[PDB]
DNA sequence: AGACGGCTGGCACGACTTTTGCCAGATCAGCCCTGG
DNA sequence: CCAGGGCTGATCGTGCAAAAGTCGTGCCAGCCGTCT
């Protein structure tokens, strides 16, 4: 697809060293990037490497902390563990700052 | 008559910028258009064993590397190994010239004469020539490996040198001449050189998938077959009745004005891919009722039409029904086929009837391939046969046909008893 | 398009083909070791343009122009038998019927 | 190069001379103007006039203004745009804009319609036009090429003929003798006609002209000069319609009673 | 603007006078009526003049009263606008809106229509333009140059002419000598003519002329003034078909019989 | 060996399908303001 | 307190026609089979 899972121009290139595209196909071509398709000329098995990752513009926390027998963030902020799981889900409008 | 700018009368036309996106809508596939729906509920807030088998296989190009690991020989023997057997097909001739090749070696030292060395060590692997650069030496390298003693083979070994030109247009009477060969004793040679599989790359792969999704489908439950669409395919919405329970009690003009405008959107929005929907199976229906016929008969039996048939069975106009057709596939019993398809040129029979190219064609085909192998039916041939069945076609006509269908003449398709 | 067991394989000897059928099927009471062809079936490929190393290939040889992939039921290994009974069911609307 | 002589004879006298004028004509990229009693053979010397000029290979398209009409007039000439109009369907190409780079012949100037004249006063000068409803101008270099069958320049001064358009052409005058100024072709055009008529009825040949003929041909004053010409000698071979002996009888008028 | 060069071959007393009186005229906007007798050189003034005029970049543009068609006449002059009629698709852009900041030279007057005269009037004196069917009225300064040879005093007597129309119009006419009149300026004219004209026809270069010959063309009534000259020193030459001696065969009337 | 007949395929020219491109407006009903 | 007037917004609308495209069949050129 295009622009987003098992698609290209990311995880790298195909099955073989043939762009997506159509033209740049073939060993004569190692590292040069086509213009109707950008997809680097290089081996499958690099398809097993590479990683994508997701902006993700709204915060979000790690359910491995703050969840487990003891809690990271809880530690840190001296906060139980009832409020900040009560403040992850948009039902407790906790207080940032504010001295006045 | 005379010039002058007056005015006329009697007409019917209307349109706005809303609609037309609700009538472009129907002119695309589902698949492609639940893109385009997808695409609308995020702008629309109210609208709604890890590696199982996995087994890894041969591959040819794989299986060429496997023996080039043992086979023996330098670096530079086992680089341009890889160049080469990199560049082959599955039917297994490789793809670029060998002056080609020296190119991607990039190296002064490399020449085409150590090029010809390697390839050709590589050349009587698995299986029999491979890597060819133009068959025709694929065929002289699989003659090559068996035995002197079974008879004929210098026959086929000089045709097949540079006599293939006689073979390709079948004029065995210019190749009798030419290689002074023996009459109607060179078929046998003929008959070696036919057994020699062309293409023995093809044969590694050969599990290839099933791939293909029928939006309508139509199936013969007591006679008059009934057409119903396919269920898990139609696209639907469904209105978020959260968002639609926090319009009114809504404290703001903002949030307010904010849910009202999307409801409306939505709601049209629904109702018009319902309409896609109903337009597009009132359609199927209608089309397959005139082309009864057909189902149970064949190309032959399916009578000539043009869109206006179908769209004056409904009350929509052409273009309508024009848009609606493209890209759908509508499953039967016998088989997958695209609805444009039924759609044809007629041409006018004996008796004032009139025969759909399409089953003509089908036609055509049959009486072509069901003839004396010895003596092939030409076109004007087939013409006047065809005239005998009412047809009356006409002789390019039946040519057109005939080279559609991928077949070659007459004169070509001659061949020994 | 529609696949058909017409016992029309490519890339195999006569000797394999000597225990089929017209159908493609084995006769009633024959035997098999190792991974002799069963049911001789078909998968059709996509057509192609003009290709004049193919349109040769067809006018030379034909009745294959790599329109067919070689795909028949083969025994698996390390099975030895006979055949006791061979059957066929075939949907309603398909007429072919060779030996059926 | 290609001679294109198609059926020209009558070569005996001072007619031998015209040609021998007209003949250089073509080179020439000049108005051109001829005068010719009707049917002294006015068009077939200014059809020649195309083919003998550098572009001989120019479309060749002709028109007069006897006919034409009274209305499309105006869009026949300059022609008219696509939607210029109610009722226009199509962009449809002006007279003078179908032939560009070929000459183009003119006739019946002697009449012109003051309506007439005045639109194709200015078309021909700069060669500039504009279509009826049309938003641009075009430009083009044709040569205009008139006939008449009348004194042009006594209807000048009666005004039946604006003495502009009279400026315009006749850059050199052209008056085909009479037939009747003739006297000597009579005979030639006579007997290849004779051929032609006893050819198409499929009859074998030829017999002669009894010399009665010849002495009565001579005496007629001959009002229309190769066009009552030929068809005299068409209209007389079919009375006879024999191979025998020659024919004697002269059917100068069909309207004359058999008996 | 700064410099324009073309034509305008004549240089005497008159043609002086005339050419410098353009010069001042041009850069005034006011439009200019330019009278005369035929052939004289009006094409000539008007589109000099029109550039002289501070607007030369400007959109220049022509036509005849008399050509334009009678039924679309409204629309010829101001246009139309898309569903105006069953037969328009698209506003229409008009003579008078294609002229904006240009001007508009109209050619032959003199014989424009009874409705044309009645059309551009009111439009002309304040610049006031309803597109047909047009919601607002449109407005525009289009320069006007028009010229005739008609005597419009004369004219508007008889009443085919409306009288005010020769009258906001008429602002600096501009009146042009005829040939007969100049006289010394006929001898350089045809020595011109007559190069360019066997340049034409493949020819060397000019023999020259004769005292009979200059004497000859000197006298005439010189009717036709520029149009005449030059036609006729220019089938004189074609005639004489050499540059081996003087040139001294004159053609002066085509049309009465050569010998 | 040369001419004649047959074959095929390219290209052209009407008769005929089909595919893309439009863009509101007026009219009716409930609620709010105001007169009776 | 009840009836009259204003005004906003909510509601209804899948075709007509213009140009590009395909269709069938004819015309003509070039190759090849066969008899004289
Ligand atoms: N010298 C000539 N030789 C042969 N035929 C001639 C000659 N002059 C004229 N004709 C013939 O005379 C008849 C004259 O045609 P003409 O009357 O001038 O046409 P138009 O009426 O249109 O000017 C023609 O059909 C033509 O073929
Ligand atoms: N001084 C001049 N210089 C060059 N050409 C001239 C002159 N006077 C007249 N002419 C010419 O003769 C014709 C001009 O037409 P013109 O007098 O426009 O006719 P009208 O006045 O009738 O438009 C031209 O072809 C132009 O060469």
């Amino acid at each position: 697809e295009r622009d987003g899972l098992f698609c290209a121009r990311i995880f790298g290139p195909v099955k073989d060293y043939e762009c997506l595209c159509g033209k740049y196909k073939r060993l004569k071509h190692r590292g040069v990037i086509c213009e109707k398709c950008g997809v680097e000329v290089t081996q499958t098995k690099v398809r097993r490497e590479r990683m994508g990752h997701i902006e993700l513009a709204s915060p979000t926390a790690h359910i491995w902390f703050l969840k487990s027998l003891p809690s990271r963030i809880g530690l840190l902020l001296d906060m139980p563990l009832r409020d900040i799981e009560r403040v992850l889900y948009f039902e407790s409008y906790v207080v940032i700052e504010g001295g006045m | 008559m005379k010039q002058g700018l007056q005015l006329r009368l009697s007409q019917q036309l209307a349109m706005t910028p809303q609609l037309q996106q609700a009538i472009r809508l129907l002119q695309l596939s589902t698949l492609e258009l639940q893109q385009e729906l997808q695409q609308a509920l995020e702008s629309n807030p109210l609208l709604e064993l890890p590696v199982y088998q996995g087994e890894t296989t041969q591959t040819l190009q794989d299986y060429l590397m496997w023996q080039v690991e043992l086979t023996p020989f330098t670096d530079t023997d086992r680089a341009i190994a890889t160049s080469i057997v990199d560049a082959v097909d599955d039917t297994g001739y490789l793809t670029i010239q060998i002056e080609d090749i020296v190119d991607s070696i990039g190296d002064d030292e490399i020449g085409l004469e150590e090029v010809e060395a390697v390839l050709k060590r590589i050349q009587r692997f698995d299986p029999v020539g491979v890597a060819a650069k133009d068959l025709r030496d694929c065929l002289l390298i699989q003659l090559s490996q068996f035995a002197k003693e079974t008879p004929w083979l210098e026959e086929a070994r000089l045709i097949i040198s540079d006599h293939l030109d006689l073979l390709a247009n079948h004029d065995f009477r210019t190749l009798m001449r030419v290689t002074r060969l023996k009459e109607e004793v060179l078929k046998e040679a003929v008959n070696l050189i036919q057994s020699l599989d062309p293409r023995p790359g093809q044969s590694i792969q050969t599990s290839e998938p099933e791939y293909v999704i029928p939006d309508v489908l139509v199936r013969k439950v007591s006679g008059r077959w009934t057409v119903e669409l396919n269920a898990d395919s139609i696209p639907r919405l469904k209105i978020n009745q959260q968002y639609a329970a926090m319009g009114n009690s809504a404290r703001n003009d903002a949030d307010g004005q904010f849910i009202r405008s999307n409801l409306q959107e939505a709601r049209w929005l629904i109702k018009s891919l319902e309409s896609r929907n109903d337009t597009l199976l009132r359609v199927s229906r209608c089309i397959v009722e005139q082309q009864q016929a057909f189902f149970e008969q064949g190309e032959e039996y399916m009578k000539p039409m043009v869109l206006a048939d179908i769209a004056q069975a409904v009350e929509m106009h052409e273009s309508t029904i024009s848009r609606v057709t493209t890209q759908k596939y509508l499953h039967s019993p016998r088989g997958i086929f695209e609805l444009k398809y039924f759609f044809s040129s007629h041409v006018n029979t004996e008796g004032g009837g009139e025969a759909s190219s399409t089953a003509i064609r089908a036609l055509v085909k049959k009486l072509i391939a069901a003839e004396n192998p010895a003596k092939p039916l030409s076109d004007s041939k087939l013409t006047s046969m065809l005239s005998e069945q009412g047809i009356m076609v006409a002789r390019r006509t039946v040519a057109k046909y005939r080279e559609s269908l991928s077949i070659p003449p007459s004169n070509q398709r001659k061949q020994l008893v | 398009g529609p696949e058909e067991i017409t016992a029309d394989i490519p890339n195999v000897g006569e000797a394999a083909l000597s225990k089929l059928d017209e159908s493609g099927i084995v006769y009633i009471g024959a035997e098999v070791t190792g991974g002799d062809i069963l049911v001789g079936k078909v998968t059709p490929k996509g057509e192609t343009q003009l290709t004049p190393e193919e349109k040769l290939l067809r006018a030379i040889f034909g009745e294959k122009a790599s329109d067919v992939k070689d795909s028949s039921l083969r025994v698996p290994n390390g099975v030895s038998g006979t055949v006791i009974d061979v059957q066929v069911f075939t949907r309603d609307g398909v007429e072919k019927d060779k030996r059926a | 190069m290609a001679e294109y002589k198609d059926n020209l004879l009558g070569e005996a006298n001072s007619f031998l001379e015209v040609l021998e004028q007209v003949s250089h004509l073509a080179p020439l990229d000049k108005p051109v103007l001829i005068i010719g009693e009707r049917g002294t053979g006015k068009e077939l010397i200014a059809s020649r006039l195309h083919y003998l000029s550098s572009r001989w290979q120019g479309p060749f398209i002709s028109l007069n203004c006897a006919a034409l009409n009274e209305n499309l007039l105006d869009s026949e000439l300059f022609g008219h745009e696509a939607g210029a109009f109610t009722g226009a369907q199509k962009r449809h190409p002006g007279r003078f804009e179908r032939a560009d780079g070929g000459t183009l012949f003119l006739d019946e100037l002697a009449t012109a319609p003051m309506m007439v004249q005045e639109k194709l006063l200015r078309v021909i000068e700069y060669g500039e036009l504009e279509r009826v409803g049309g938003s641009q101008p075009l430009q083009v270099n044709v040569r205009l090429v008139c006939a008449t069958n009348a004194d042009l320049p006594a209807m000048v001064n009666e005004g039946t003929f604006r003495a502009d358009l009279l400026d315009r052409l006749a850059f050199d005058v052209v008056q085909l003798p009479p037939l009747r100024e003739r006297e000597s072709d009579i005979m030639l055009m006579a007997e290849y006609f004779a051929i032609q008529m006893c050819r198409e009825i499929k009859l074998p040949l030829f017999p002669g002209f009894t010399e009665r003929a010849r002495e009565t041909l001579l005496n007629y004053r001959w009002p229309g000069n190769i066009r009552e010409l030929k068809n005299v000698v068409e209209r007389s071979v079919y009375r006879h319609g024999t191979s025998d002996y020659p024919l004697d009888d002269i059917i100068i008028d069909p309207f004359k009673r058999r008996p």
